[PDB]
């Protein structure tokens, strides 16, 4: 009833895009789902490790920001410092409240 | 009609039905709830304005 914003990864390419979908409770993709309604926005391109984001939303804007370094630690987050490069810039427009994460399954169970 | 204002450089589509009361109109364009959207109604007789 009201847009959603949707940031996937498959093995080559990222794709974003800004429809209108109804989305199940248990999203997932397996070792796939997405609707397609009044699609508004599009944008295509191109433990050792850590990756992180920072996501803000501003002025009808939305930044992203990266890093990622190799790590060897046992199960924490380190004690040092690194920064954040900026990584892009979506004029997507809309209003956020909630959000989720999706994950790479084995087992489908569209639950 | 709108609950709230608009943030600058957003922009809101949603066919929903927007209620005045207390009464929550589940679907229905009754008495005090009405449609969001209205036309113009643009014709080549109206003056400047
Ligand atoms: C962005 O979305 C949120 C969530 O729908 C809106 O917050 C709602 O605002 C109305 C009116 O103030 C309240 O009755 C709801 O209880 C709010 N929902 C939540 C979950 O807090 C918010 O108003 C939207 N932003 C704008 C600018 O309209
Ligand atoms: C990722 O998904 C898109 C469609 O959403 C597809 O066109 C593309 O080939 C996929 N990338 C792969 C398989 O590496
Ligand atoms: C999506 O596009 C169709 C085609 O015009 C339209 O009928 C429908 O109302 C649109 N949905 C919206 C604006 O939420």
């Amino acid at each position: 009833k009201t847009q959603s914003l949707l940031i996937v990864n498959n093995a080559t390419n990222v794709v974003i895009k800004v429809c209108e979908f109804q989305f199940c409770n248990d999203p997932f993709l397996g070792v796939v789902y997405s609707s397609a309604n009044n699609c508004t926005f599009e944008y295509v391109s191109q433990f050792k490790n850590l990756r992180e984001f920072v996501f803000k939303n501003i002025d009808g804007y939305f930044k992203i920001y990266s890093k990622h370094t190799p790590i060897n630690l046992v199960r924490d987050l380190p004690q040092g410092f690194s920064a954040l490069e900026p990584l892009v810039d979506l004029p997507i427009g809309i209003n956020i409240t909630r959000f989720q994460t999706l994950l790479a399954l084995h087992r489908s169970y569209l639950t | 009609f709108r609950k709230s204002n608009l943030k600058p450089f957003e922009r809101d589509i949603s066919t929903e039905i927007y209620q005045a009361g207390s009464t929550p109109c589940n679907g229905v364009e009754g008495f005090n709830c009405y449609f969001p959207l209205q036309s113009y109604g643009f014709q080549p007789t109206n003056g400047v304005g």
